């Protein structure tokens, strides 16, 4: 057993929910932690939430960023600053803001700029990597 | 000469199964840590190892041809 | 140490540009949730 | 503005940064970003720090509530923290950061 | 020469277990690696283990016969 | 001497496959535990996969060329 | 012929060990690293170290067996 | 004797290339896993790749031409 | 021939130090991304090094043995 | 037998060069795996990488220069 | 065969220098991805590189001190 904890700032999923494991998209790759993984601190990125209920059914989301954390005792939360489920999202604008994005990459040269339009280039293209 | 020659030199084609055994511990150990971060266990990783040990057992299998083509 | 590091950006100028390409992507059915979330009322004071 | 203007005249000279038009609109995220923004973009590398709001309770009750950050990255790494593992330096530099924004946006909240 | 290269012939065939030995602690390394990543120790993981130091022992065994069929 | 040698000259070339043999074990060992941090599976990694199975056949077509003129 | 290829027997069947030995350093290895990210020391995955530094050597006692038959 | 011994001298020298086809693959499989923490594909993991393959592959060079030497 | 296979077989032997030779390397260099990861350096985790080295130089005095049984 | 098993011994002492190119492909893998982490490219991990391939290559130098000693 | 037998004895053992080639290839690589941790790169890690570099080095200097033996 291990108590689970998942939100956004708008809107609360789960509450020390018993989940057996829960797979999220962090900076080093997709980390995968069951019911007594090790401590391990990790912060996120744009792309896909597995999360494994107690009933064969799993529930999937989708994250913009924010943070996983995993403790020395069974307890796991994860936060985002915005977080929607893979019903809401229209698969047509994603592809719009994309190439508009590596339109706006060539057309800056500027060592702050660059970073800024790259960044909305990663999060659009994680988001084909679902729908 | 004609005889003696190819019992001591099928012996030595033997040794080219080294590979394909200390492979397989790393074409299957790859797979072990890979399911570990998991999930995607039946399909993607598991269906990637089946490729990989059939590209490491194959150097088996083809050296196993040369042994047994210095003894029959 | 990634792009946007170096770059001169922090995580929370990251963290913000993510949300924001995740609320234009939206439908009009949650848009309103738009509008409540993604704030800037606050001033900046510098004496 | 009621905090630049109540707790001023005493601590004048000790001021980093004042923010207007709070409790105008109800606050987000993205207010609290702002804030994480303009602490780390002051050249003031701070040891520890704390943070003191109004923490409701119900509708006339409530309780003034300290909740102390330790935001120093250098505080990051403690002998608790070696019972963590698969960390990097520059990991918890991305994490502390947005940790920061979270409870600025809980106290505002 | 027929009693000699079928008695140093089955000395090299011998040097196929060394892929064998060291591909065994890999598929039983990556388990204790993987095992500490956590939880799912008893089947899926250490149900695999066993998949994974028998297809690396059938190249040892295939070995085996070969230095086996050199001395008998 | 000449044709006595020939048997055991190609035995031992035969066993420059062990090379091949773990190194394709590794390569797409590590394109399995690449793939499990995720999501560019097709092409970028499992397309680097077939660069790098081909960079390690590679001695493998080339030691195999080698025990083939020394047999016929 | 008889008195000679036992002692070319026994010494290409010592290069069978040379699993065991590098596979021992895999699995204690990945047991050091192991036990890093912690916390089951004393317990579960130390006592995983023990079955693999067994299997790993169980080449290496197995090899060793037929180094001694050559010899005695 | 002089064209005896010669022949079962470039057969031993081809096992020196063992190391270059489990070299080339510990070297393009470590990159296959670079990418996989991203993004610097054709830019400088892949490049310094290229100075890994031609580091060990020359390895396989100078045994390659110990393996030439005793066969011209 | 028997004053002579004991110095072509005593040699074989040494080549058995192959997995002691890299079973230290693989059993210090995960101590030390294992030290790397931290922080129980003095004791626990370096300590089980000692016994990581002890168990990979005892499939090294083995093979060692063999071939100073065979030279004198 | 004099002029003979020389050129049969610089064959063997070649086959210390799988150590020399399966050395650099763990050296310069390590150096490409860990340049991923970044952004330590110049003067730390690659100049490393300089004293990791020169205590390499070392052992395939007194590798090439054992089998020189054999020719020459 | 008494003069013969030390110059295929003294190759043999020079074999064993490819386990301590590579033992340096992996204690070097996991340091070379033990400093990409940080940030500790003097003394600790690369103070235990040479630590770990002079137990993987022993093999190869008792190794090639059993091949000079047989040639003087």
């Amino acid at each position: 057993q291990m108590s689970f904890t998942f939100a956004s700032p708008t809107q609360v999923f789960f509450n020390s929910a018993n989940v057996r494991q829960v797979d999220v998209p962090t900076q080093t790759g997709a980390f995968g932690i069951l019911a007594a993984h090790v401590p391990t601190l990790q912060v996120l990125r744009p792309g896909l939430v597995v999360v494994h209920a107690e009933d064969g059914t799993t529930s999937k989301y989708f994250v913009s960023s924010g943070s996983v954390t995993v403790n020395a005792d069974s307890s796991v939360q994860l936060l985002a600053e915005e977080a929607v489920t893979l019903d809401m999202l229209d698969l047509g604008a994603a592809k719009a803001n994309l190439e508009k994005a590596q339109s706006e990459l060539l057309g800056a040269a500027d060592e702050a700029t660059r970073a800024e339009i790259q960044i909305r280039i990663e999060a659009n293209e994680a988001l084909v990597k679902a729908l | 000469i004609d005889t003696a020659a190819k019992f001591i030199g099928a012996g030595a084609a033997t040794v080219g199964v080294a590979g394909s055994g200390a492979g397989i511990g790393t074409v299957f150990g790859s797979l072990i840590i890979g399911y570990a971060r998991n999930p995607s266990l039946k399909q993607q990783l598991f269906s990637y190892a089946i490729l990989g040990f059939a590209l490491s057992e194959a150097m088996g299998l083809f050296c196993l041809m040369v042994a047994f083509l210095i003894l029959f | 140490v990634a792009y946007w590091r170096q770059a001169g950006l922090s995580y929370i100028r990251y963290s913000q540009i993510c949300a924001k390409a995740v609320r234009d992507a939206l439908k009009t059915e949650f848009k309103a949730n738009a509008m409540k979330t993604s704030g800037s009322t606050i001033k900046i004071v510098k004496v | 503005d009621k905090i630049r203007s109540i707790l001023h005249r005493t601590h004048s000279d000790q001021f980093l940064v004042t923010f207007k038009e709070v409790g105008r609109r109800p606050p987000t995220f993205g207010d609290a970003s702002v804030i994480a923004l303009e602490l780390l973009n002051s050249g003031y590398e701070f040891d520890e720090g704390s943070i003191i709001f109004n923490r409701f309770r119900s509708v006339i009750s409530y309780k003034t509530e300290e909740k102390p950050i330790f935001s120093l990255d250098t505080i990051s790494s403690a002998e608790s923290m070696s019972i963590y593992d698969d960390i990097d330096a520059d990991v918890l530099r991305n994490y502390q950061e947005y940790s920061l924004a979270n409870i600025i946006y809980y106290s505002l909240k």
